[PDB]
RNA sequence: CGCGACCUCAGAUCAGACGUGGCGACCCGCUGAAUUUAAGCAUAUUAGUCAGCGGAGGAGAAGAAACUAACCAGGAUUCCCUCAGUAACGGCGAGUGAACAGGGAAGAGCCCAGCGCCGAAUCCCCGCCCCGCGGCGGGGCGCGGGACAUGUGGCGUACGGAA
RNA sequence: UAAGGCUAAAUACCGGCACGAGACCGAUAGUCAACAAGUACCGUAAGGGAAAGUUGAAAAGAACUUUGAAGAGAGAGUUCA
RNA sequence: ACCCACCCGACCCGUCUUGAAACACGGACCAAGGAGUCUAACACGUGCGCGAGUCGGGGGCUCGCACGAAAGCCGCCGUGG
RNA sequence: UGGAGCCGCCGCAGGUGCAGAUCUUGGUGGUAGUAGCAAAUAUUCAAACGAGAACUUUGAAGGCCGAAGUGGAGAAGGGUUCCAUGUGAACAGCAGUUGAACAUGGGUCAGUCGGUCCUGAGAGAUGGGCGAGCGCCGUUCCGAAGGGACGGGCGAUGGCCUC
RNA sequence: CGACUCUUAGCGGUGGAUCACUCGGCUCGUGCGUCGAUGAAGAACGCAGCUAGCUGCGAGAAUUAAUGUGAAUUGCAGGACACAUUGAUCAUCGACACUUCGAACGCACUUGCGGCCCCGGGUUCCUCCCGGGGCUACGCCUGUCUGAGCGUCGCU
């Protein structure tokens, strides 16, 4: 259960708060989890996915491993569109299929200083919780 | 174009038509 | 439901001489709601029979004496394994009812 | 001759807009509002019309600066201090 | 006294309230004094007021009147009560020594109303219905 | 021109010849029914509309 | 009635801005629920009574 | 291309009126580029062109405006736009020392018998 | 044939400040009916009620007895229960209708005028030096002004006070 | 011990800001207003005052051929549909 | 149980009324909404606990409230009804 | 058919069952392809545009309003309805190639034309008076209601300190 | 067989009831409890590259600066930034800015007419004209200046 009365636990104000989240609130929601490698590398359970990140898809009919790069991180659908991961309309013309970063992991990231510092904080923090709990 | 308004109250029978009156 | 649901229109009612029968209808206007009825509970809007207050008698208090007897009543059948199946308690493997353990 | 040859020769008119509430309420000949009472130095507001009140209450516009003191009530109405740069 | 503001005879109703004449103003007129003067300067706070003289057609009164920003009041412990915001208009909710001989309070046996805060607050207690939540 | 609304004949007049350093023979002012004032500034015959049109970009 | 003033006509050239519809790329957006504009004052229904 | 803040802070006001009427004539030339169409090129820099000259316009306001206070810092009576705006009864408060004010009969109270620090039962 | 003081009353785009208005759920001061009931209705009732006017605050008001009681006496005010639908009011009809005591929540006490004793010992504004000056405060330097004996400040207020 | 004055706490809050909860209602219900709602609209004015949720998992919203001037169809295509 | 055929019966429902099929009234048809509720005072009957006693009102003590604004307890277990 | 939640039992609770109320909202029939598209004399032929002509346009003929007009311009009022181009989804109670409809644009230029200035009938401030109060009465009435100028005198800066 | 009429079923139309979903109400409870002449509430008018309405903003006008965060916005173009750089977008916002009416403040409310100083064009203050900047509301409080009085007094 949830003991702080001050958590919302709300059907309808989660759903609000989830579908009229601003920007930065969006970039956390849309997180997507590592590969076994990277986790094992880094210590990091999950992270947000930025614009060039190396993805396979995990579920849904697109199912695959192919490793293939974000194209675009659509905040606003919540949605993010791969390379690889299109498909053609009527016209011929190829339209990306978007999907939904719960359902994408992360096979290699795109590393500048802020993602650095970011993965070292919460490696830390996992570090301060294993310490915590042993 | 606005909605038309209900049909107004015709004063059409009384006192003072003699179309049709009663025994009195 | 709140006091004002339903009474913040003002809807005197068209009275005898036209075919409307003896409903609280809206005054004037050039809208839809215009002359179509109010104040009753077979109306489309307007308030209901019987509007729910907060001055119910929500809360019970029972005695004493009552509490006590149906929680020792609660606790005696807390025993008797034929009243703890009847209940719906996968049993089968306990080995005695009154399950007592340690103070660790 | 009571109804559409009196309504014919309505030409000129009585209330204008208004300069305080802006609703078609001034008439010429009192130079009075009776919508808010611009004579007068007082909004005019009665207690038998609450459904007139909330149609001007202070929720109703713009608030520019009644919604920035309610932030800065919440901030703490601190003055003059920036944060701290990099 | 007072003379009721109707037209000419017309208070529409039972016959109780018809007359207009012989009815009295319940506030005094050394409160009214105050309230005009507090009226002419809401920027001034009335402290208190005495009598002066008499007509047989007017009353002459004599109202002190305090400045609030004025720095001989503000800096003096003694009477920088009257600086604060609660005492705005005391001639006005009736709280002055003129104003509140009309209220009716007092302590003991010949009042029993504003035995809570005022009149309004006895009324109040007296005609609320306390529907508890057991009861 | 179009020009905002709170402007006079003397401040459009001044304005063209402070921009573009042209003299004014008249400023001639409407109010048209969108909010704005037209202005048809009448230059001083020693110089050209056209060419000056052609160095304010319009043709 | 061509002896206006400029608030009566600043007013009127609002409402001739305001009388326009709606663009064809409003359209396309992700949240849009507005298919006509719904506003569309024509000179002979609403008549201003300024 | 960018006209950033930290580059203005440190600058003169004639350098700074001389880039803002560089920006104005650019502002004008885009708007007449914009009447003739031009290009969606010169559409779309009249924004940048609009926020540079309300960063030039705020920077200039931002130093005269701490001038003007590092002047009237000191005074006793200073301009009204450099006097505080909390709320109105706030500002109609007293003065931090005049709360604490307290009389020779109330400070004699206050020493004479103050309230002790007690406890029972032992 | 004027000057100088006091007293009353003016004029200032004089130096420095205050108020106007809004919201108004809660609160205070007024004003204030009629529906309804009494199987009619007129006192009564609805009702100090709706409407109307002004005033603030985060609460307001009240408040430390010109008190309750008649007892082995209690002890500011406010609020809850009980007193109690009682005492009492009422074409004694319909109906209206408290309080004391008691059990709790909270609990906090005080200041003036007068009576008097201290050389006005008191207070406001402007010039300069020192402190931070973004709710303009403290000390000193000024035969620098003003208020004030038609009374400022200290002791002192009914529980007594002063020498 | 009246004809002078101050004072928090226990108290009230259908206005406002930030919140939490529901043996409540579920688009003729629940606020007038789940939606561009005190909006469109009506009255000279004070005032009155609506109707209106749902494609799909994703527009992938029917390319192209053919009759008709086109609205409209017949094929073909998308989608588990 | 769908339709048709035959024999006998068979006037259109609700209401006011002594009396309705009525030349008495409401009524084209269909979908949704729609009318004996809630508080207090009583009276009687019934179910339960205790019993010349009964009840804890109000308040206070325990948990920081998910379940809770629940529950448990009171030299207040009787101030008081 | 449908695409995402639902039911039985023991108990609790209610905004719990419709055929009517000239019931409220919404939708749809018979009437019914019916009543009607009949006030102010009147249209006809050929051609252009088009897929389409009784209504558009052009030419010709015959008519009507008959200068107190079915003409040319203003005021109140309307606010873009004015003009060009394109369309014929909806409207113009038949149609339309047309429109005051729709979609893009464009259009109103003043020392001399008016407002602006004055005052009339009147309205409305200050003083004053009244009023519990928002405010009300009144425009010379219980007013210290002028902020201007000529000639002269003193003092001062600005411009070749003469003027 | 006909046409037409009645009933039933299959299918197709008008219509939106039922059911299932709900960024919405209603009620209860908690913390705070803050508007304004330093210009409130409200209103009017403008502001987007393509922008009608809502929402947001104020000629710096779909937002400015600072801080936090860290690679977008999006319906389509465009250009910035190298995201190894105070750095795109969002939030906080404590700095700046905030047209006109409005208690509304020079007088009235047509955006009309003014008065007093200063500056820039005109000019080299010498008066016109134009533009910009600061004042000019009422009542009242302390003090200053100018005063009035056959109101009360001292010298002549
Ligand atoms: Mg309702
Ligand atoms: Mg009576
Ligand atoms: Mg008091
Ligand atoms: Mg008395
Ligand atoms: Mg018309
Ligand atoms: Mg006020
Ligand atoms: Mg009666
Ligand atoms: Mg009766
Ligand atoms: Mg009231
Ligand atoms: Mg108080
Ligand atoms: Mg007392
Ligand atoms: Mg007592
Ligand atoms: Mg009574
Ligand atoms: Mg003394
Ligand atoms: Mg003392
Ligand atoms: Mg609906
Ligand atoms: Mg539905
Ligand atoms: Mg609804
Ligand atoms: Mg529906
Ligand atoms: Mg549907
Ligand atoms: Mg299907
Ligand atoms: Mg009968
Ligand atoms: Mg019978
Ligand atoms: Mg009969
Ligand atoms: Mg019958
Ligand atoms: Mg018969
Ligand atoms: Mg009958
Ligand atoms: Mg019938
Ligand atoms: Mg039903
Ligand atoms: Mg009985
Ligand atoms: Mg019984
Ligand atoms: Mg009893
Ligand atoms: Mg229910
Ligand atoms: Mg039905
Ligand atoms: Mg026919
Ligand atoms: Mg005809
Ligand atoms: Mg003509
Ligand atoms: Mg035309
Ligand atoms: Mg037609
Ligand atoms: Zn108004």
């Amino acid at each position: 259960m949830k003991f702080n009365p001050f958590v919302t636990s709300d059907r309808s104000k989660n759903r609000k708060r989830h579908f009229n989240a601003p920007s930065h609130i969006r970039r956390k929601i849309m997180s997507s989890p590592l590969s076994k490698e990277l986790r094992q590398k880094y210590n990091v359970r999950s992270m947000p996915i930025r614009k060039d990140d190396e993805v396979q898809v995990v579920r849904g009919h697109y199912k695959g491993q192919q490793i293939g790069k974000v194209v675009q991180v659509y905040r606003k659908k919540y949605v993010i569109y791969i390379e690889r991961v299109q498909r053609e309309k009527a016209n011929g013309t190829t339209v990306h299929v978007g999907i939904h970063p719960s359902k994408v992991v992360i096979t290699r990231l795109k590393l500048d200083k802020d993602r650095k510092k970011i993965l070292e904080r919460k490696a830390k923090s996992r570090q301060v919780g294993k310490e915590k709990g042993k | 174009d606005p909605v038309p308004y209900q049909p107004p109250f015709l004063c059409q029978w009384g006192r003072h038509q003699p179309a049709w009156k009663p025994l009195m | 439901v709140s006091e004002l649901a339903g009474h913040q229109t003002s809807a005197e009612s068209w009275g005898t001489g036209r075919a409307v029968a003896r409903i609280p209808r809206v005054r004037g206007g050039g809208t839809h709601r215009s002359g179509q009825g109010a104040f009753g509970n077979m109306c489309r809007g307007g308030r209901m029979f019987a509007p729910t207050k907060t001055w119910r008698r929500w809360h019970r208090r029972v005695n004493t004496t009552q509490k006590r007897y149906a929680i020792c009543s609660a606790l005696a059948a807390s025993a008797l394994p034929a009243l703890v199946m009847s209940k719906g308690h996968r049993i089968e493997e306990v080995p005695e009812l009154p399950l007592v353990v340690e103070d660790k | 001759t009571k109804g559409t040859s009196s309504f014919g020769k309505r030409r000129n008119k009585t209330h204008t807009l208004c300069r305080r509430c802006g609703s078609k309420a001034y008439h010429l000949q009192k130079s009075t509002c009776g919508k808010c009472g611009y004579p007068a130095k007082r909004k005019r507001k009665y207690n038998w019309s609450a459904k007139a009140k909330r149609r001007n209450t202070t929720g109703t516009g713009r608030m520019r600066h009644l919604k920035i003191v309610y932030r800065r009530f919440r901030h703490g109405f601190r003055e003059g201090t920036t944060p701290k740069p990099k | 006294g007072r003379k009721r503001p109707v037209p000419k005879g017309a208070t529409y109703g039972k016959p109780v309230h018809h007359g207009v004449n012989q009815l009295k103003f319940a506030r005094s007129l050394q409160s009214v004094a105050e309230e005009r003067a507090g009226r002419h300067c809401g920027a001034l706070r009335v402290l208190n007021s005495y009598w002066v003289g008499e007509d047989s057609t007017y009353k002459f009164f004599e109202v002190i009147l305090i400045d609030p920003f004025h720095k001989a009041i503000r800096r003096n412990p003694d009477t920088q009560w009257i600086t604060k915001p609660v005492h705005k208009h005391r001639e006005m909710r009736g709280l002055t020594s003129a104003g509140r001989k009309s209220r009716g309070l007092g302590k003991g046996h010949k009042f029993h109303h504003t035995i809570g805060g005022s009149r309004r607050a006895a009324w109040r207690r007296r005609n609320t219905l306390q529907l508890h939540r057991y009861r | 021109f179009i020009v905002d609304v709170k402007a006079n004949k003397h401040q459009i007049k001044q304005a063209v010849k402070k921009l573009y350093d042209i003299d004014v023979a008249k400023v001639n002012t409407l109010i048209r029914p969108d909010g704005e004032k037209k202005a048809y500034v009448r230059l001083a015959p020693d110089y050209d509309a056209l060419d000056v049109a052609n160095k304010i970009g319009i043709i | 009635s061509s002896h206006k003033t400029f608030r009566i006509k600043r007013f009127l050239a609002k409402k001739q801005k305001q009388n326009r519809p709606i663009p064809q790329w409003i359209r396309m957006k992700t949240g849009n629920k507005i298919r006509y504009n719904s506003k569309r004052r024509h000179w002979r229904r609403t008549k201003l009574g300024l | 291309a960018k006209i950033k803040a930290r580059d203005l802070r440190g600058k003169k006001k004639e350098e700074l009126l001389k880039q803002l009427d560089d920006l104005k004539v650019e502002l004008s030339q885009l708007r007449v580029a914009k009447v003739t169409g031009g290009a969606a090129s010169k559409l779309s820099k009249i924004r940048v062109v609009r926020k540079s000259i309300a960063r030039v316009l705020t920077v200039i306001n931002q130093t005269q405006k701490e001038n003007l206070r590092k002047f009237y810092k000191g005074k006793k009576y200073k301009p009204l736009d450099l006097r505080p705006k909390k709320t109105r009864a706030m500002r109609r408060r007293l003065n931090k020392h005049e709360e604490s004010l307290k009389t020779k009969k109330q400070q004699r109270k206050e020493r004479l018998y103050p309230l002790r620090k007690y406890a029972v039962k032992a």
